[PDB]
């Protein structure tokens, strides 16, 4: 349980899965595209 | 005689002599709206 599993795609152990699952983040990906704000003023995103 | 009105709030039907010009939209450009000045890109809305 505290080491990867190489059967299942991710890369971390089960209790590391948890613990990523246990924190909510709005920011992920670092990355957003001027096209995308324009796209969706309506949505009033706290990023754009 | 005492002159008395309001600006840049609310609609207007007094304006001074200007040339109006055609609407560019999706564009960096600088606008003139009922006496408002900036600069900017326009897109159609959803709000109503």
């Amino acid at each position: 349980q505290i080491l990867p599993d190489p059967l299942k795609p991710t890369k971390r152990s089960f209790i590391e899965d948890l613990l990523f699952n246990k924190v909510t983040l709005a920011d992920a990906g670092f990355m957003k595209q001027y096209g995308e704000c324009l796209g969706d003023i309506n949505a009033r995103d706290l990023i754009c | 005689v005492v002159l008395s009105f309001e600006l840049l709030n609310a609609p207007a039907t007094v304006c001074g002599p200007k040339l109006s010009t055609d609407l560019i939209k999706n564009q960096c450009v600088n606008f003139n709206f009922n006496g408002l000045t900036g600069t900017g890109v326009l897109t159609p809305s959803s709000k109503r």
